[PDB]
């Protein structure tokens, strides 16, 4: 770009169409010669490389008259001797063929049925949808005076409807196409093409046309007809060969003259104002066009020129254009020549299919097909849209490995001089920068603050590389001299200066998950260095470690892009992350461990030390001070020797960098370091700032790390983002220079326990020599301390070995009893029994500060490693019952199961060395199954939510204009501004400093003060009186005040949740500040924390889910978790969840014993579950008699486990079971062809038995234990003809299918632990229709599922929308990841925007307005065909459509215009 | 309102749009057992008059088709008997703000 | 101590301008071909999330493939325009092809 070459005319919209056969006026070349070169390599005229298609091989162009440097290239056409069709539109001409009738030349549909769809689709090309459903309201061997009176009535309804709507402001002349109008249009056209599908005879004449058949997109067959149907068409309209493809034209070209009324509205989604005719030669191609020469240059690899791939399958069309041309001359003089002629029409179609696609032309079918055709150039991950429009490669960029630096600012970047004398900026030369730009031209391309090119006012460039200083001082003294032209008297010269210290740079670590990984740095050019060089405070936002990582450095090239990278994308405005409003920037390792030393109570400094530490961090020459003179403090010890204190240095550096005309900071916070670590009566855990003086407590990661509510996060709220960025630099240099004067080390003595504490861990670990056996004898239910070698114990432990369930119990009991022994050693020894203690022990000082490590790491060094756990279980064990060859089989020992009593100080034994390698590989193999997880989740969100932004009326809208929300998050608050919103006691202590920030003096004249405050007190009075009522009996006289008054214009129009907490604060606290001026401060703080209009909240929401999903990728610490659960909700919109559940609240009078009985009444009980044995005594002789005898459990047992009576078994065994058993026996024969002693039935048993012999096939006996419910007995007889039948295996499959009692779609109902008082029942499965009937146990008004589509089907779309925000919250709350609800509400309101439950997938994308979003996402030419058939005007307002056409984006700085106010008339 | 028990013959479901000014609404009485608007996840739906439907569209400068959509056969739209074009107001109880007035149109 | 073999020589690159591609006129790929840096799909989404429409304009139009091209304001097309081949005593101008009717179409 040049800024001295403005462009006056810009593109506003893109229409899609079809080129017709007026290519003849366009291209006058007619490329006929299939030969593309010759001998001597020259282009032969008439060939593909003809010189009227552009300049080529240092020739002037024939039509352009210009060389290769200035010709555009021109398009040439290939005459096709027949109308070969288009493989894009082939599936759609195949529908209008199979719907017409060849005789009547209409469709095979009634001409009022067709007329109704044309009448409705005319209404839907205006925006009116209710009228299109009010046309089916219009009805009346029907005589033709009735139907043409009906057609007069329907068409008059449309003329009255459109003329009424257009007389209002409901529509325009160009229609009112929106996304919901796009929905109802795509539902009719899918319907209209389905009732043109299966209609038998032409309902206007009677006779019917035959069926058509095709192949893979080349043949058009006209099939035959069975004899029952030929005779129907001769009694009516008399009172599998191939069709040549010029006749399918003349079918369709006679149809489209008659059916132009209906096709005028199917092919146009907005009104056809040009009223041109849909012609059927839009489906057929009488000419191809050839891309110009520049777009068809020859390929080359190595040094070997090849022929272009586009020309290899294009001259093949041009040979067949000539093969059929000589073969036509044989027809001119007049069998076998038609067998060659029909052979030519296949390949002239199968080559023009290959120029356009590559799988649509199969051809030889030999695998790995080359020349992928002009569709595969458009469709892939690479494609053309994604690789070359959506992302590009850029000029003025660089990359390098990064290195750390505590000596640059936190907002800066250290640029090597290699980069610095290469990247340039086109500075326009003016009267204020001629002093700088002269010296830049004099220094030239090698001395750094220099230049490399000057650009004159005619746009011509003058390079400076070869010149001496005399030619450069010649040019430098001519920068302001006006060239005497008249065309360019407006312009001035441009020096391309190097990159200086005032320039700006966008840096990005390359996997760019969230927008804080691409920030704006200030340039700091450092000599003698070869890598990019970054501060430690920036490593949290880039996810950066300095171990070979690279970062790209983009250098923007005008003042619009410098102003954005310094004010919108700079690192100072990225202090709080948008995910949950937490700080992400702060000091990291040595600076944490220096503040615990410097702010300590032993830290005393003399005057020469004190004044040196202040000037080591604060230079007035670099503009750190706000006073131009470093001010200091009196010492805290006067007389014996004058000494300063280390906390008093933190006070002084806040005094010099915070602005002078504000009061100091007031903050009561905590540390991470407990008061017991400092001795008796210390208060060094309370951090106290009082008027900017650190009076108490040391400083930690909790204060100047990336941690909320510390001192750095407090100075960000009170003084602003520029001051909190300077305090992170001033402290970082203070602790760097303090570490150099006074170092920090960790040694071997830091790892040692004292001689007493080393005996403590000996005495406790002696009490774990018996823990493995006592955990064993608990699991195997053996009492009174059986010895380990007891043979009845070893039989039981082998039984536990063979089962995965039983082994999980033995592991989980023993892992509890050794983690008891583990935590006693860490409790007894870690602070209290070490040789060196906290203000000298650096391994404890690093773990307690948050500098590096944890107390878990410290305990494994000094005490013991503990239990090695392998995917929630213990050490694996062989078939022989051994966990290593060192151990006895079934060794009941803690050590044998992998309980390491060794520590890294003293080394671990070889047995427990081997188990610790097992736990080291279980984490590394989980990364090995973690190839690509969340990269496609975030792409699907960001493509839909690309253009969703905050509008100026505070509504959340999409780029086409459709509303998504009425206010952002319900309250219109930026997440990165709400952190001290309800920190009322902080805001009350800092009243006077917060007041002049939120300065109300020159602010009350611009915004309304009384109207919102009066309406809020009326709603707050009305909402307390009806707070006792349920949510459906709430009266709606007063809506929320945010619905009534603009939050940014009316003071006091506040969300009702901030109003409650503020008024709860003012009345529970009795504290020269009133309440009436603390209302007005905090209500003004609400008004200055709002989201700004134009904010890209749709990108931020998708990045606030897509970035912490990368954290969410690990194993089990039942219900789907993490990313596979999140892909079910956000993607795919699954109505079939893997684990659908239902949460059932029970009443407050029902007990636990009543509820456990209730869970049994629901859960499905297979008949398998109550059966102890099935004994089958097969006997043959006499018919093969099969005697099936069932043993159940005791009747009291299964009644008290499954709530099943013995009378329920009878009505399942007799009624359900035996029908299944005989259905399996006959089926198995069908494939075969291809103690107790009991007697004396009574009458009723004898009558029950004969009742069952009638109903079944092979039974002949039945009994049941009617007295005790213990056994069942029935004795089948099959024939003598059949041979052996595995009856036991058949019974087992039938018993595991037969349900005794199942309410459908529900398997199991369980009674979990009551978490936070909600006594609930969780149900494996979803059926709301059935739990409504259980209302005497269950509060049916609160039953909650995780199945969204089940709630949508039953409770509606707002209940489905509250499910989605509760389900995505539960995905993140199980990882302790907190995303804001303002993100989750925007995702759930985008999914429910059509009343249904859409996904972020291709089908969810389908009903949207921008086609270039659709083409660039996936299936590019698929959506392209849908837009060409639709004559769609792309309005160029989605951000994917604007980058394609190069228009400025409409989000952020492009959501408004700037206009210059000129003074003269 | 025609409350039935098991089913309607689909030969008799054609007589549901039969009267042009009037409307016939059919309910299965197994579906009417629990009032779904009393549920804690289903917020208070209020249908609007055409006066404040007009005040809504003037204030946000909308078309009818640019609102969020509720279906014709939503279980709360069938409850309130909403016609196409009618705008219902939802008072949502948001996690971050409290009471929050949203809107949604029937198409 | 031990020195690892892999080192950081072939890792840095800088481009102010230079070679292009013939199809797209975008900067060529290449470490040693003096080639550009890719502003990918995720960085396009990161530049919208800041609301910086001009940094997106600079990194995707103004510094990649910005061409001022000719368009007919009648047929609305990029590729049908042409600069004429005039008299050597005249000035060439830009003219559409399919909007132009040839001189052997005089009608009266």
């Amino acid at each position: 770009m040049d800024i001295s070459k403005p462009v006056g005319s810009e593109i506003t919209s893109v229409d899609f169409g079809i080129l017709t056969a007026k290519i003849r006026n366009l291209s006058a070349k007619q490329i006929t010669n299939p030969t593309v070169l010759d001998n001597l390599g020259h282009p032969v005229s008439g060939g593909l490389y003809d010189l009227a298609l552009g300049a080529f091989l240092r020739n002037l162009c024939s039509t352009c008259g210009l060389d290769e440097k200035f010709c555009p290239g021109h398009q040439g056409h290939i005459e096709l001797p027949v109308p070969c069709y288009n493989p894009l539109f082939f599936n759609q001409l195949y529908i209008y063929l199979r719907a017409s009738c060849l005789f009547c030349h209409h469709f095979r549909l009634k001409s009022v049925e067709v007329h109704r769809y044309a009448c409705k689709l005319r209404l839907l090309q205006y925006g009116l949808i209710d009228e299109s459903y009010k046309l089916d309201e219009i009805t009346l061997d029907i005589s033709s005076t009735l139907l043409n009176e009906l057609k007069s009535k329907r068409s008059e309804y449309v003329d009255m409807a459109i003329a009424k709507a257009l007389s209002d402001g409901r529509t325009t002349e160009r229609g009112s196409f929106t996304a919901t109008v796009n929905d109802e249009r795509k539902k009719l056209v899918h319907e209209f093409h389905k009732k043109l599908l299966s209609r038998g005879k032409c309902d206007n004449c009677g006779m019917f046309s035959p069926k058509f058949r095709k192949d893979g997109f080349t043949k058009i067959f006209e099939t035959a007809l069975n004899e029952k149907q030929i005779t129907n068409n001769r009694v009516k309209g008399f009172i599998s060969t191939y069709i040549l493809s010029t006749e399918v034209k003349n079918i369709l070209d006679t149809v489209f003259r008659k059916e132009q009324c209906v096709l005028q509205y199917v092919f146009h989604s907005r009104p056809n104002l040009s009223r041109k005719l849909v012609k059927a030669d839009s489906f057929f191609m009488d000419v191809l066009v050839v891309p110009p020469t520049r777009f068809r240059l020859p390929s080359k690899l190595g040094e070997e020129v090849h022929e272009n791939s586009q020309n290899q399958l294009l001259s093949k069309v041009l040979t067949t254009s000539l093969l059929i041309r000589d073969l036509n001359d044989d027809l001119s003089k007049l069998r076998v020549i038609f067998s060659r002629l029909m052979n030519a029409f296949v390949t002239i179609q199968n080559d023009v299919n290959a120029f356009i696609d590559s799988t649509k032309a199969q051809g030889r079918t030999s695998g790995k097909v080359p020349i992928p055709g002009v569709k595969q150039a458009l469709e892939k991950k690479e494609g053309l849209f994604r690789k070359h429009m959506m992302g590009k490669r850029v000029n003025y960029a660089a990359r390098s490995v990064i290195s750390p630096d505590p000596n640059i600012e936190t907002n800066e970047i250290g640029v090597p001089p290699v980069f610095a004398v290469k990247l340039t900026y086109p500075e326009p030369v003016t009267a204020y920068n001629i002093a700088e730009l002269r010296q830049a031209v004099i220094n030239g391309p090698d001395k750094w603050p220099g230049a490399t090119q000057i650009q004159n006012e005619d746009g011509s460039l003058v390079s400076l590389i070869g010149m001496s200083v005399e030619q450069r001082k010649a040019l430098a003294n001519q920068l302001l001299t006006p060239s005497s032209n008249v065309s360019t008297h407006t312009l001035n010269k441009k020096v391309y200066r190097h990159i200086k210290n005032r320039d700006v740079v966008l840096m990005n670590r390359q996997p760019t998950l969230h927008k804080a990984s691409m920030m704006g740095h200030k340039v700091r050019v450092l000599p003698n260095e070869k890598t990019l060089r970054l501060h430690y405070a920036n490593t949290g936002a880039y996810n950066a470690d300095f171990d070979g990582d690279e970062m790209n450095m983009h250098f923007p090239q005008n003042e619009n892009a410098r102003a954005e990278a310094l004010n919108l994308a700079n690192t100072d405005s990225q202090y709080l992350t948008p995910t949950s409003g937490s700080p992400v920037r702060g000091l990291i390792q040595d600076h944490i461990s220096a503040g615990v030393w410097l702010t300590s109570k032993d830290s005393f400094f003399t005057r020469e030390q004190y004044q040196q530490y202040i000037y080591g961090c604060i230079r007035p020459e670099d503009g750190h001070t706000t006073r131009s003179k470093i001010v200091t403090l009196p010492p805290t010890i006067f007389k014996p020797y004058p000494l300063w204190t280390g906390k008093q240095i933190i006070t002084t550096v806040l005094l010099n960098v915070t602005p002078p005309d504000m009061p100091g900071i007031n903050l009561i916070s905590k540390n991470k370091i407990k008061n017991e670590y400092w001795g008796k009566g210390s208060l060094e855990n309370e951090v106290l700032f009082k008027d900017g003086a650190l009076l108490c407590g040391i400083l930690d990661k909790s204060q100047y790390g990336a941690s909320k509510y510390g001192i750095v996060h407090s100075l960000h709220e009170v003084y602003g983002p520029e001051v909190a960025a300077k305090v992170l630099s001033v402290l970082g240099r203070l602790f760097t220079n303090y570490i150099t004067a006074t170092a920090f080390t960790c040694g071997m003595d830091d790892l040692r326990l004292t001689a007493e504490g080393n005996k403590w861990r000996t005495d406790i670990l002696k009490t774990s020599v018996d823990t493995g056996r006592e955990a064993a004898a608990e699991v195997t239910n053996l009492d009174k301390d059986t010895p380990a070698d007891d043979p009845e114990l070893l039989k039981r432990l082998q039984e536990i070995l063979r089962d995965n369930n039983k082994s999980g119990i033995l592991d989980a009991v023993t892992s509890s009893k050794v983690n008891a022994i583990t935590s006693q050693v860490v409790s007894k020894c870690v602070p209290d029994g070490t040789m060196k203690k906290f203000p000298c022990n650096s391994m404890q000082a690093m773990a307690l500060s948050g500098a590096k490590g944890s107390n878990v790491n410290v305990s494994q060094i000094m005490c013991l490693l503990g239990q090695q756990a392998l995917e929630g279980r213990r050490v694996p064990v062989m078939v022989s019952g051994k966990t290593l060859p060192s151990f006895k089989p079934y060794e009941t020992d803690a050590m044998a199961g992998g309980y390491v009593k060794g520590r890294f100080y003293s080394g671990i034994k070889p047995q427990e060395y081997y188990f610790h390698c097992m736990a080291g590989r279980e984490g590394l193999i989980d990364t090995a199954v973690k190839t690509s997880r969340s990269g496609y989740l975030q792409r699907c969100l960001t493509k839909q939510l690309e253009g969703v932004h905050v509008s100026y009326d505070n509504s959340i809208r999409d780029a086409d204009g459709t509303l998504v929300q009425f206010m952002y998050g319900g309250d219109a608050i930026d997440i990165t501004k709400e952190s001290h919103m309800t920190q009322f006691e902080f805001c009350l202590d800092n009243y006077y400093a917060l007041l002049k920030k939120y300065n109300p003096s020159a602010l009350i004249e611009h915004l309304d003060v009384e109207s919102a405050l009066k309406y809020s007190k009326k709603t707050l009075k009305y909402r307390k009186k009806h707070s006792k009522e349920p949510h459906y009996k709430q009266s709606v006289k007063y809506d929320p005040v945010l619905a009534k008054y603009n939050p940014a214009k009316y003071l006091g129009s506040v969300s009702e949740n901030f109003q409650d907490k503020l008024e709860s604060f003012l009345d529970k606290n009795s504290k020269g500040v009133n309440e009436k001026k603390f209302r007005a401060l905090m209500q003004l703080k609400y008004m200055r924390s709002l989201i700004n209009p134009g904010e890209a909240v749709g990108i931020i929401a998708s990045q606030s889910v897509g970035e912490p999903s990368t954290q969410m990728t690990l194993n089990t610490f039942n219900v789907t978790l993490g990313i596979p659960r999140l892909r079910e909700i956000v993607m795919t919109a699954s109505a079939a969840i893997k684990t659908p559940q239902m949460t059932l609240p029970i009443w407050n009078d029902v007990s636990d014993e009543q509820a456990d009985t209730f869970c049994k009444s629901i859960s499905k009980v297979l008949l398998s579950e109550v059966i102890d044995k099935v004994i089958v005594t097969e006997t043959t002789g006499t018919a093969r008699s099969y005697v099936i005898h069932m043993r159940f459990f005791d009747n009291n047992e299964y009644s008290e486990e499954y709530d099943v009576s013995k009378e329920e078994l009878q009505n399942v065994i007799s009624n359900q079971f035996i029908h299944l058993l005989e259905a399996a026996i006959v089926k198995e024969i069908k494939k075969q062809k291809r103690v107790e002693a009991n007697n004396n039935m009574n009458k009723v048993q004898r009558d029950r038995q004969s009742a069952i012999i009638s109903h079944h096939r092979f039974i002949t006996k039945y009994n049941f234990d009617d007295e005790s419910g213990k056994w069942c007995e029935f004795k089948l007889e099959l024939a003598a003809d059949t041979e052996k039948l595995l009856m036991v295996n058949i019974v087992e499959e039938i018993c595991r299918k037969s349900i005794i009692r199942q309410i459908p779609h529900i398997d199991r109902c369980v009674h979990p632990e009551p978490e936070n008082g909600k006594r609930v029942l969780v149900t494996e499965g979803v059926n709301f229709q059935a739990m409504w009937d259980q209302e005497a146990f269950i509060d049916v008004d609160g039953i909650t599922s995780n199945d969204v589509a089940a709630v949508l089907k039953t409770y509606g779309v707002e209940a489905a929308r509250n499910t989605i925000v509760n389900e995505i919250n539960n995905v993140f709350s199980r990882y302790a990841i907190s995303v804001s609800f303002r993100h989750l509400d925007l995702i759930a309101d985008m999914m429910t925007r059509q009343g249904t439950y859409l996904a972020f997938n291709r089908q969810g994308m389908e009903t949207s307005t921008s086609s270039f979003m659709k083409m660039s996402y996936e299936t590019t030419c698929q959506f392209l065909t849908k837009a060409v058939l639709d004559n769609e005007r792309e309005q160029l307002d989605s951000p994917s459509a604007r980058i394609v056409v190069g228009k400025l984006n409409n989000v952020g700085t492009g959501s408004f215009d700037v206009l210059a106010k000129v003074p003269n008339a | 309102i025609f409350v039935y028990q098991n089913n309607i013959t689909p030969s008799a479901m054609k007589l549901v749009p039969s009267i042009p000014p009037a409307t016939i609404e059919t309910f299965n009485e197994a579906a009417l057992v629990v009032n779904i608007t009393h549920h804690e996840l289903v917020p208070k739906h209020i249908r609007l008059s055409s006066d404040e439907k007009r005040e809504l569209l003037k204030r946000y400068r909308l078309k009818e088709s640019q609102l969020p959509r509720i279906q014709r056969a939503d279980p709360v739209a069938l409850y309130l008997g909403l016609k196409r074009g009618e705008v219902v107001k939802i008072i949502r109880k948001s996690e971050t703000s409290g009471r929050y007035a949203s809107y949604r149109i029937c198409m | 101590y031990q020195r690892l073999r892999h080192m950081v020589n072939d890792k840095f690159q800088v481009r102010s301008t230079g070679p292009v591609n013939s199809l797209t006129m975008q900067p060529v790929k290449g470490r040693k071909r003096h080639g550009g840096i890719r502003v990918g799909e995720m960085e396009r989404d990161a530049l919208i999330g800041h609301g910086t429409s001009f940094l997106l304009q600079d990194r995707l139009l103004n510094s990649s493939d910005y061409t001022q091209a000719s368009v007919c304001r009648e047929c609305g097309s990029i590729l049908t325009t042409q600069q004429s081949v005039p008299r050597i005593g005249s000035i060439s101008t830009v003219c559409c092809r399919r909007c132009s009717m040839r001189f052997e179409d005089a009608k009266k």
